[PDB]
RNA sequence: UUUUUUUUUUUUU
């Protein structure tokens, strides 16, 4: 095996919707880490999806009813842009630019409520300089990036040269 | 069997059948063969 | 020559001697459980992922063997041993990507069961176009996976059409084509309820030869007085084409029906688009000898008619019958001679038998051998 | 032009062995302009 | 601040004149 | 591998936000951050960074902050020839041309914007320079590798007696 | 007038 790098563009929209409101972001990642717990998407994607959702789980915002109502708080997300991720899962089969929707019921001990999830990954033929995936993280929240990314099943690795590149994915 | 020959050239053809339904087979090959 | 040539499955055999058939094996068999029992419930299945699960269910099936099974040259085992479906084409790796699938991770086995008769099935009814038929046999299919798995529910739903572009691929007829041969010798396997799905594929552009042997049948004469009784040298051309020494016919376990499937021939010169005179005369003779098999042909055209027809009311109304009156018996030698010698208008009583072999005719279709007869002969 | 859809062309075409059917047409007396026959 | 999440910033300035 | 790779190194920073910066602290944060989406070079990510340090180091203020207390802006700039040692390996070939960016900071309490002009490019010279660490004026005391992570980048106070360069995970 | 085809025939006796 060895490292290649895949350029396309990434759309992404995610809602959660749950009562007692959403204290601290461990949840968040334990919470979302299931929206795959019955997979019927086009393999080939999971890693893709399966970053993609880490993302987007990352920074997403409060509503403003959660500040001014509790009795149903709201968290939204949405993301686009375009980004080069590299991996060594595989060869990856050709792509489109179709959507997926997920949407599940969840239950965290004391958090219980729902999920859904718009995505999109497309590849791109282009000459453009895109850049990292990584890099659109903000960097200002949550703490290390090993056990994150494992709260997902995905694993990952931390060249000291360069920048992050996938190993395989637990699931 | 029987000959028919074209007439404008003489030459030889044999009308074979289509053979589109099935062949049968007497009980004496399988109690001759295993 | 804005017209095509013709070749032989013969002729196929005297270059190489193994059927090439590619197909993928990378993938799992529950990958691809996953990847056709979705795609085809979104409906979006690819063509590859289909031959290559078709491969993956029908490989663990074999049977025995009575007999001596050869054919153009070719062996198939030997009496006393045991043979799969694709022991009889050769197989090779195709190359090039692939495109990806919707998976899934839930898939009990017994699900194989019927599947490749669904798929066999869809095959076969998208084949013809006409709703009547189309959802006749699409709810025969449905009926027949119901006495195996009762509870199997309708895939592929009725709007957006698939499986209707598979005819153009090469690979899955071949498989198709197998896999009728396959289980049309052994008939008596529990699993010979695939061949629902792959029956049209025997007999497939030879419908020259399916009217020569009804012909043979309801004259009721051996197959030299019937080829005696022609009278025209423009279905003699045929004749003369489609019976060659090789190309070995009267041999029920051969590669001759699947010529078409299996790539021996592109254009099988058994067609009923070039023996169109010799189509059209075998049945109109058996249009006129009270058949049943008659009324819906098709009538073929840039054929002249005027020729035809009063060489087929002859020949019915010889085998039909047996001045001095009529002869006896049935010979052409001594029917030229009343024929010749009474000039060439058919008589009174030929058109009378004419016209109350076909008096009553329920159903006619535009373009058939009984609206044509119904039209000259009912006058 | 108008023949071939007069006088079809009837005669015979295989022949079992030493068989064929020769055509007896000798006499002269038809007699009129009536149509002929052949193509 | 007891939360996480419950917007950051309203970056659109209200403490202004 | 002690690698020591040397190279000439322009930089220019500036910095604009309303509420001006008190506590150095507060800058470096802001400033941390400038590569948020990086569509540069991929090979020029580290020492951009280590370039960044200096940036840090060297912020300035200007007449207009005289002028006004409402419109806080800070410049900065620096340049000449030095060489580090890192352990990441070995660097592709790097080329002479100017590279500019410039995007919003968002640390609560400072909120603006921050533009950075880097241009690092290979020294095919042969002499001899002095260490890229023992460049600055600003030697500060002990805690040099806390200010460091604090951007992002890993350093050495061991035995070896200098600042190397050692890792990635500059995020976290 | 993509491509072939030409019983809105056919699990099998």
């Amino acid at each position: 095996n060895q490292l290649r790098y895949e350029k396309f563009f990434f759309t992404v929209k995610m809602t959660v919707r749950s009562n007692r409101p959403f204290r601290t972001y461990s949840d968040v990642a334990a919470a979302v880490s299931h929206w795959d717990h019955m997979y019927i998407g086009m393999a080939g994607k999971r890693p893709f999806y399966k970053i993609l959702a880490f993302l987007g789980s990352s920074n997403l915002k409060a509503t403003p009813a959660v500040l001014a109502d509790q009795g149903q708080p709201e968290y939204h997300a949405h993301c686009e842009g375009r980004a080069y991720l590299p991996h060594r899962m595989g060869k990856t089969p050709p792509m489109l630019n179709v959507p997926e929707h997920f949407r599940r019921p969840f239950n965290i001990g004391l958090y219980k409520g729902t999920i859904e999830l718009t995505m999109t990954i497309y590849d791109d033929e282009s000459l453009e300089a895109a850049p990292m995936i990584w890099d659109h993280f903000n960097s200002s929240k949550f703490s290390d990036f090993r056990e994150k990314a494992l709260m997902f099943g995905l694993i990952v690795e931390k060249k000291a040269s360069g920048a992050w590149v996938l190993d395989s994915i637990s699931h | 069997s029987v000959t028919v020959k074209r007439i404008i050239d003489n030459t030889v053809i044999v009308p074979k059948l289509p053979a589109n339904e099935d062949p049968v087979e007497y009980p004496a090959d399988y109690f001759r063969k295993s | 020559a804005n017209e095509d040539p013709v070749e032989y499955p013969a002729d196929y055999f005297r270059k190489s001697k193994e059927i090439p058939l590619y197909i993928n094996t990378t993938k799992s068999l529950s990958d691809l459980r996953g990847y056709v029992y979705q795609g085809l419930k979104s409906g979006n299945v690819s063509i590859i992922h289909v031959n290559s699960y078709l491969y993956g269910a029908l490989k663990d099936i074999r049977g025995k063997l009575d007999k001596d099974w050869s054919s153009f040259g070719i062996n198939i085992g030997k009496a006393g041993d045991t043979i799969g479906i694709f022991d009889l084409v050769s197989l090779k790796a195709l190359d090039g990507v692939l495109p990806d699938g919707v998976s899934d991770a839930s898939r009990t086995s017994a699900d194989d069961k019927w599947l490749p008769l669904y798929l066999l099935g869809l095959y076969r009814v998208g084949r013809t176009q006409m709703p009547e038929y189309r959802k006749k046999l699409m709810d025969g299919l449905t009926n027949q996976c119901k006495m195996i798995n009762e509870q199997f529910e309708p895939l592929v739903p009725e709007g957006r059409d698939i499986f209707d572009v598979w005819g153009n691929d090469s690979n899955y007829t071949k498989i198709v084509a197998a896999v009728d041969m396959f289980f049309h010798m052994f008939k008596k396997h529990e699993c010979a309820s695939f061949r629902y799905g792959t029956i049209v594929s025997r007999f497939k552009d030879c419908a020259a030869l399916a009217t020569f042997g009804h012909l043979c049948k309801i004259t009721g004469m051996s197959t030299e007085d019937v080829t005696t009784w022609i009278l025209n040298r423009e279905v003699a051309d045929e004749m003369v084409q489609m019976m060659l020494p090789g190309q070995e016919i009267d041999k029920a376990d051969s590669y001759m029906p699947y010529l078409i499937d299996f790539g021996l021939s592109s254009k099988s010169p058994y067609s009923s688009v070039k023996n169109p005179a010799f189509h059209f005369w075998g049945q109109l003779t058996a249009l006129l000898l009270r058949s049943t098999r008659a009324r819906n042909a098709r009538q073929p055209d840039d054929i002249e008619y005027t020729s035809l027809t009063t060489a087929g009311l002859l020949y019915a109304y010889a085998v039909g019958s047996s001045t001095n009156a009529p002869p006896q018996g049935r010979d052409v030698v001594e029917w030229l001679g009343w024929f010749e010698d009474q000039n060439r208008k058919p008589t009174p009583d030929m058109m009378q038998y004419a016209k109350r072999a076909v008096m009553s005719l329920q159903g006619l279709r535009e373009k058939t051998i009984g609206k044509y007869a119904k039209s000259e002969f009912d006058k | 032009a108008y023949a071939v859809g007069s006088s079809a062309d009837l005669a015979q075409q295989f022949c079992v062995g030493d068989n064929k059917y020769t055509p007896d047409d000798s006499t002269g007396g038809l007699t009129t302009n009536a149509p002929p026959q052949g193509r | 601040k007891s939360y996480f999440g419950v917007d950051e910033m309203d970056t659109y300035d209200p403490n202004q004149l």
